[PDB]
């Protein structure tokens, strides 16, 4: 008496690796119940701010449908950043059509 | 363009709630009075306990102004969401008059932006 209904978990991983010109360190490290908790390592090479580099690493929060990315500390020195995660079925599949070119 | 319209560094302020116009041109001690920043900076460290609300002389030779916006909020919000929400509103508001300006005042769009 995450949630998978939209799109695959490392289909976002990849977006999130994507957006991060700097390459990310602790990629693998995440899995599907980790990644609101475990902080994010970037390579530097960050791209939200154009800075050198950030004293304090990046976060993931899933909230109604979405991947915030922000970062730690003080939260104004690098822009948040939102990532879209619920998709049309019907798109995913145009998506995954026009991936074999 | 001319000295006005190229720039005023002189400011105007208030010092209350519901001065009649009367007093505004009469040029009235109590309410009305003319400084410059550095003036108003030492009179505002000085006397905090006053309160100053600037605006123009005249609209007749300096209706010129910066764009400015006042947003009232009846709740909090934590930084990130915050973050979030003035990163939205200020793409949008920056388009919206932008957009404005082109299809009225006849300017660049992407200048404004
Ligand atoms: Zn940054």
């Amino acid at each position: 008496r995450w949630e998978p209904g939209f799109i695959s978990f490392e289909d976002a991983i990849k977006r999130v690796s994507k957006i991060f010109i700097n390459s990310i360190i602790n990629f693998n490290d995440l899995d599907e119940n980790n990644f609101t908790t475990v902080p994010l390592v970037i390579d530097y090479v960050c791209a939200l701010c154009k800075k050198r580099s950030h004293k304090h690493p990046h976060q993931l929060s899933l909230e109604n449908g979405a991947i915030r990315i922000y970062k730690t500390g003080n939260p104004h020195s690098c822009k948040v950043k939102i990532v879209p995660l619920d998709g049309n079925k019907l798109f995913n599949i145009a998506q995954r059509i026009l991936d074999t070119n | 363009m001319d000295a006005a319209i190229r720039g005023n560094d002189v400011i105007f302020v208030l010092k209350t709630i519901g001065v009649p116009s009367a007093c505004r041109q009469n040029e009235d001690p109590r309410f009305v009075e003319a400084f410059k920043c550095d003036e108003l900076e030492r009179y505002i460290d000085n006397n905090p306990e006053c309160t100053l609300f600037e605006s123009l002389r005249d609209e007749e030779a300096y209706s010129i102004v910066r764009i400015f916006m006042d947003v009232d909020l009846d709740a909090c919000l934590d930084e990130i969401d915050y973050l979030t929400a003035i990163q939205d509103f200020i793409i949008e508001v920056s388009n919206c008059v932008a957009r404005f300006a082109f299809t009225e005042c006849g300017a660049i769009h992407e200048n404004v932006i």
